[PDB]
RNA sequence: ACAGAUGUCCUCGAGAGGUA
């Protein structure tokens, strides 16, 4: 279990919520198929996103039983899990899968080390395990060479733009297809696919998706939405989109801390007992619920602040919130050093918000756009709050107390470790000291505003890059109250250019034979972005891989010229997956605008490929732009199995429409309103619960031990509409005063 | 093969409706519990006759609490999915494990050592169905299926049903 | 819920006798001879697929003037059927009762008889044998054409061995069937 | 986060003025302070008792919140 | 009476003022009454559960 | 089986008797149920029974089981209260 | 892609000395 976890489960213990899987009755050997069309025990579902990263990377190279086969036992493993999840959710309006893609230059420079890492594991590893074979066939023992080249699965291998990826695409359609002409609940079931051409992180892609169904007038704002995902930070992501019937479904991490991890050897000891005991055992992975509505809640009790020259606003109290939870922490930009443990400043951070907001006449936020003078003041309190946290955090290490090292050499808690601190980055000169602080100063505020805007309003750069390994200290961004942030949009990169900024190490052959010749070459031309022993490995603090790496970062220009000099010389079958594409929606034989779909596009129209049918949510759903598919998909046709070894009987096209997928454009810039006719959910919370979150509660002391305990009673929560008025009943009369009548 | 009970079943009615429309709450309880009930012992209740007649007895109160344990004497239509009978049914579903005749409130499933080598699947068809020579059973289609499942009675029933032996078919 | 009193030591008979077979053998709880709730020894009834349609029709027809009233005091073919059934269904039994309504197709677009002289005629008919009333109650619901179908499709059947009666009264049923 | 939590505190007003003792629980507005000389808790409000050092100093009032500190 | 034992040869417990961090499954009762070596000086007044002595193994 | 109007046991209520309605009464009226009498500015539970009892005016009924097993069953307000 | 900690009560059989 990690720490953000554990505090988010101390914090607000009722967002914990368990699960109702399904049990397929056994008989005779044979097993029920278990029924789709049936009512949902963890309430009715519309709508359903899925990160496909999130689950063909856990089943690919696990901790417990490698694939033995080829691909075919991941695919096999990947199409279970997803038919398990479908099973376990059963969304009956739209089915969105989605894979990780093209993503913006932000997310290179810590995607790159942290694949470099993880190839220099896998060589250690293989050097290891070379050396132990060597070993052993000193004694006398033989070891057939099958055994020997065995190695591992090349996790680093994964990356959009191999032909995994194209593979793994392939293989879905046909999973998707398969299960919507097999299974009657899947009748209004619309499915569609992003691949890992189309650009995006898998998240973002959602994000985009989401924000295009809410573009349209007659979107029904009661829909429910889940996401899937192993990520920590897509259950705070999803509390941005500013739907309160949210909830995120993900793996009972809980239970998995201390799960079964016992030895393949001791399998076999006791013989059928064991084996059956195990195999019973694991059949079964608890998961649990992550509801948002309830959290919404407890997000209003817990930012209010008494007195404010302007309006109290929910929706607009929550992005503070998200800003500062990602200024504390994400996946784009270096740690500060201030924010290292990033639970315990997240409520100092946020006692500071409430002394600073009095002083400030306006919101933090506006849209997304972050108010820079308020922001400022922010920031200049943290900076005079942040010696009394940076001098505790060091009396806790010496208490405590009592690859390159730099931050040990830094000895922060002496005083005068303004410079102390950067000349562990850079070297020991006066002048150079303000100016490397204003440049991250500058740099720092770029990429917050481009990670708000990417994580508000969707990507707007596309190409901005943080070039600097190392956060700046407390007290920064002093004098910046004169820049203006204007963001460029760019141009995504292409998959091979996406796929050599990610840079894999020598390890990995998932290059064409160009590529690889233009690299392996001692005399190349960005030879000296490449290192091979990897020594950059750097601790400062924490432990083991979550070190940072130092290598130098990536010219765009250099691989720009080196992929187009590749380019000509490549073969055109290779070339051909150079096409950004678009996502694919497919939808059943039975579906309510089956029929207007294929009497206006693949019809007798026959129209020269550029005829495009927009529709609303009214009729069926899935509001977005229809194109004509450009893969071989044509009417009374036939679809190969790409499984091969798997047994899945053929389909014909008469089944399953394909069609390309365009999302909406947005019309106007996404705000954060709730749409009208909006019904919120049932009342759960007590005042109770709202004092609870109001008193500072020492992670409840451990008085009674209320942190752990009757977790199971907690029971489910209904969701979902409840009341055709929109509207508590506050005073006023005749349906109220009747309510008040009946209550009182 | 419906079958015409007198079952019983205990309501404890609470306190707070121990009023003069307790009768109508236990009736409306009893309704609102008893239909669409899968029981294992018994089956499906699909509605109960008699409404205005069903008797009530004196409730007896618990020692440990104020509640009253009601046992009612209700009669209602049963449905059983029992076991050696042949049954006429309607396909719902078609899949590569078999195909879900309908028996009224009942699915029953055939695997795949069930039926005879006389049937393959396929998808060539507009309706996924089982297609060989003299055989033609499709998404909505009748047939004619002999139970022989274990039921397998917790909380829920349900059944098997095999195709061997002729009869079993469109007809 | 139960209907019966324990007896002939119910409590560790272990297996007493396997779950009922083709060839007869009713289980514990839907023997012959039930107990009634007002006296004893009622006979188990013979409810055919037909008659079964036209209980619950009864029944749901019965109920609908019920609360009708009580309101009131308190202020083609199958296409024709399956109309008539669900503007009953939508209000009558209320709540959920999603299993209601597949039974009652199940018993409109398969009802043998459609008509109470019809049902009354093939029960006074089935009245003059002695068999398990399950017997009669299948051979009544399924339609069949020869002695080894019906045996076969229905077994338990094999105390008739002169088939001419079993002829006779099997085209009594398919005549009527037709009559519909 | 309360400040009135393990400091040495003397009683004022009531019929315990210039008693000495040890706050040990606080919640809310009432304050449980211990006896030195007398074997009993008594709860009274934190702003009516003053504050004064562990070791031993001058007294001060409920302004130890601006302070955010000792002594 | 408080004693230290010695556990095998390194695993010896120690007269300390335990802290929530380093140390685990501590009491319910205060712990600012003992000083660095973990004893309370004499001549300070207690009460109910209060830690006289600070172990830690 | 229920000895019809035959029955041969006292037409007066016992101790144990009175306890037990009292107690059951008064932990009804404690939680949320209807009472059939007025209460006339009275709030303890107990007293309420008492009260109700005073005229007889509980819809209980008192089964009294022979030792063979019959029982027979006798209306509160038919009982009387002497003790 | 991802991921470093906590849940509150421990004796148990005996022996001895006493109180109503
Ligand atoms: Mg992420």
């Amino acid at each position: 279990v990690p720490s953000f976890f554990r505090w988010l489960s101390r914090k607000y213990p009722k967002i914990i919520s368990p699960v109702l899987e399904e049990q397929p009755q056994i008989v005779d050997g044979v097993i029920l198929p278990l029924d789709y069309s049936a009512s949902n025990p963890n309430g009715e579902l519309d709508n359903l996103y899925l990160d496909m990263n999130g689950i063909v990377h856990p089943c690919s190279h696990p901790e417990n039983k490698p694939p033995p086969e080829t691909e075919d036992e991941m695919l096999l493993a990947v199409f279970e899990y997803t038919n398990r999840v479908l099973n376990m959710a059963r969304p009956r309006k739209v089915l969105v899968m989605a894979v990780d893609g093209v993503a913006p230059r932000a997310k290179m420079n810590q995607q790159r080390a942290r694949r470099f890492r993880s190839a220099r594991d896998a060589q250690i590893e293989n050097e290891a395990r070379e050396e132990i074979m060597r070993q052993r066939e000193e004694v006398g023992e033989i070891i057939d060479d099958a055994v020997r080249n065995k190695k591992t699965w090349d996790s680093n291998a994964i990356t959009p733009g191999t032909p995994f990826m194209d593979k793994l695409a392939a293989a879905l359609r046909y999973w998707t297809a398969f299960k919507l002409a097999t299974d009657p609940g899947w009748k209004n079931l619309q499915v569609i696919i992003s691949d890992a051409t189309v650009p995006g992180e898998g998240e973002h892609k959602i994000m985009n998706f989401i924000r295009s169904q809410r573009a349209d007038p007659e979107y029904n704002p009661n829909t429910t939405h889940c996401i899937y995902g192993l990520d920590a930070d897509l259950i705070f992501l999803g509390l941005a989109t500013h739907e309160p019937h949210f909830k995120i479904l993900r793996e009972d991490v809980f239970a998995q801390d201390n799960r079964k991890r016992n030895n393949l050897k001791d399998t076999i000891n006791m013989t059928e007992e064991e084996k059956q005991f195990l195999q019973k055992q694991n059949s079964e992975q608890p998961f649990l619920w992550l509801h948002i509505n309830v959290l919404r809640e407890y997000l209003s009790a817990e930012l209010w602040v008494p007195g404010l020259p302007f309006t109290f606003d929910l929706e607009r109290a929550i992005d503070d919130w998200v800003f500062m939870c990602f200024f504390c922490g994400n996946d784009f930009l270096p740690h500060l050093p201030c924010l290292d443990v990033r639970e315990n400043s997240i409520d100092i951070l946020l006692d500071i918000w409430k002394v600073v907001l009095p002083k400030l006449k306006t919101y933090m936020t506006c849209d997304g756009v972050l108010n820079l003078p308020s922001v400022e003041t922010l920031l200049q309190h943290l900076g005079s709050r942040e010696g009394d946290i940076f001098k505790t955090r060091h009396i806790q290490e010496a208490r405590k107390k009592e690859v390159f090292d730099t931050d040990e050499f830094v000895k922060l808690f002496e005083p005068g470790y303004h410079e102390r601190y950067y000349t562990a980055k850079f070297h020991v000169t006066p002048q150079d000291i303000e100016q490397l602080r204003k440049d991250m100063v500058k740099c720092y505020i770029e990429g917050v505003a481009w990670v708000l805007m990417y994580y508000y309003q969707g990507c707007a750069s596309w190409n901005w890059f943080y070039p600097y390994h190392y956060a700046p200290l407390a007290t920064d961004f002093h004098g910046f109250s004169h820049l203006e942030i204007k963001f460029e949009e760019g141009t995504p990169f292409l998959p091979y250019e996406q796929l050599m900024s990610v840079l894999p190490a020598a390890s990995g052959h998932a290059l064409p034979k160009i590529f690889r010749s233009l690299m392996s070459e001692p005399d190349s031309e960005i030879i000296d972005f490449y290192p091979e022993e990897f020594p950059i490995d750097m601790n400062g603090k924490k432990m083991s891989w979550q070190g940072i790496a130092l290598l130098p970062f990536i010219d765009q220009d250099r691989l720009l010229t080196a992929v187009r000099a590749q380019y000509p010389l490549l073969s055109d079958a290779e070339r051909a997956r150079n096409i950004r594409g678009e996502p694919v929606l497919l939808i059943s034989n039975k579906n309510a605008n089956y029929e207007r779909f294929s009497k206006k596009l693949y019809s007798k129209e026959n129209n020269n490929n550029n005829v495009v049918v927009k529709f609303q949510h009214f009729k069926s759903g899935l509001s977005g732009i229809v194109s004509k598919d450009v893969e071989g998909f044509e009417l009374n046709g036939k679809i190969v199995c790409p499984i091969q070894g798997g047994s899945l009987p053929n389909l014909s096209t008469t089944l399953i429409l394909k069609m390309s997928y365009r999302l909406i454009p947005l019309p106007s810039r996404n705000k954060s309103i709730i749409l009208n006719g909006f019904i919120p959910s049932e009342p759960v919370l007590t005042a109770y619960d709202l004092d609870s979150i109001m008193y500072k509660y020492n992670n409840q002391n451990y008085s009674r031990r209320w942190n752990f305990g009757n977790d199971l009673k907690q029971n489910i929560v209904p969701v979902g509409p409840k009341g055709i008025t929109q509207y508590k009943p506050r005073t006023g009369g005749y349906r109220a005063f009747f309510y008040f009548a009946e209550l009182s | 093969m419906f079958f015409i009970k007198d079952l019983s079943l205990n309501i404890t009615l609470h306190p707070s409706f121990f009023g003069p429309r307790m009768k109508q709450y236990l009736k409306t309880k009893l309704l609102e519990e008893v239909e669409g009930s899968c029981t294992g012992k018994f089956g499906y209740i699909l509605c109960v006759l008699d409404y205005d007649n069903i008797d009530i007895q004196r409730g007896r109160i618990l020692p440990t609490d104020g509640s009253a344990e009601f046992n009612v004497k209700y009669r209602a239509v049963v449905f059983k999915p029992f076991k050696g009978e042949v049954v006429d049914g309607t396909v719902v579903s078609c899949s590569q494990h078999g195909f879900e005749v309908q028996v009224g409130p009942m699915k029953v499933f055939v695997t795949k050592h069930l039926m005879p080598q006389d049937l393959t699947f396929n998808a060539g068809s507009n309706p996924p169905s089982y297609q060989s020579s003299e055989d033609v059973i499709t998404i909505k289609s009748r047939i004619r299926v002999k139970i022989e499942g274990c039921i397998s009675q917790v909380s829920s029933i349900h059944a098997i049903g095999s195709i061997k032996e002729d009869y079993l078919g469109a007809i | 819920s139960t209907s019966t009193f324990q007896t002939r030591r119910r409590r560790l008979k272990k297996v007493e006798e396997e779950e009922n077979a083709a060839t007869l053998q009713l289980g514990q709880e839907f023997q012959l001879k039930q107990i009634n709730h007002q006296g004893e020894e009622e006979e188990l009834i013979a409810l055919n697929l037909s008659e079964a349609r036209l209980v619950i029709k009864e029944a749901l027809v019965e109920r609908r003037r019920a609360f009708k009233r009580s309101q009131k005091k308190h202020k083609e073919t199958r296409e024709k059927e399956l109309e008539s059934i669900d503007v009953l269904l939508e209000q009558t039994t209320g709540g959920n009762n999603k299993d209601l309504k597949n039974t009652m197709q199940y018993l409109t677009n398969f009802s043998r008889f459609r008509d109470q002289e019809t049902v009354g005629a093939v029960i006074q008919l089935l009245k003059s044998t002695g068999l398990h009333p399950f017997e009669v109650a299948q051979l009544g619901s399924l339609a069949c054409d020869t002695a080894d179908e019906a045996k076969t499709l229905i077994p338990s059947l094999n105390n008739k061995i002169s088939d001419d009666e079993l002829e006779r009264i099997l085209k009594e049923l398919s005549n009527l069937e037709t009559l519909y | 986060r309360e400040v009135a939590l393990g400091k040495t505190v003397r009683i004022r007003s009531a019929g315990y003025k210039g008693q000495l003792g040890i706050v040990k629980d606080v919640n809310g507005d009432k304050a449980t302070v211990e006896l030195h000389s007398k074997n009993k808790h008594i709860t009274i409000d934190k702003h009516k008792l003053t504050y004064y050092n562990r070791e031993g100093g001058e007294g001060i009032t409920y302004d130890e919140l601006v302070n955010r500190r000792g002594r | 009476m408080d004693q230290e034992k010695k556990y095998g040869m390194s695993i010896t417990e120690t007269f300390e003022k335990p802290q929530r961090t380093n140390t685990l499954r501590m009491k319910h009762g205060t712990y600012d009454k003992l000083d660095d070596d973990g004893l309370i000086a004499p001549g300070v007044r207690v009460s109910g559960e209060d830690v006289i002595i600070g172990k830690t193994t | 089986a229920i000895p019809k109007d035959q029955r041969a046991t006292t037409p007066y209520m016992t101790k144990y008797e009175r306890a037990r309605i009292l107690g059951t009464r008064a932990l009804q009226i404690s939680m949320n149920a209807p009472v059939f009498v007025d209460l006339e500015g009275e709030t303890d539970p107990l007293r309420i029974a008492m009260k109700e009892l005073a005229e007889k005016k509980i819809p209980l009924v008192i089964r009294r089981y022979l030792p063979d097993g019959s029982f027979e069953d006798w209306s509160v307000e038919e009982l009387i209260v002497d003790l």
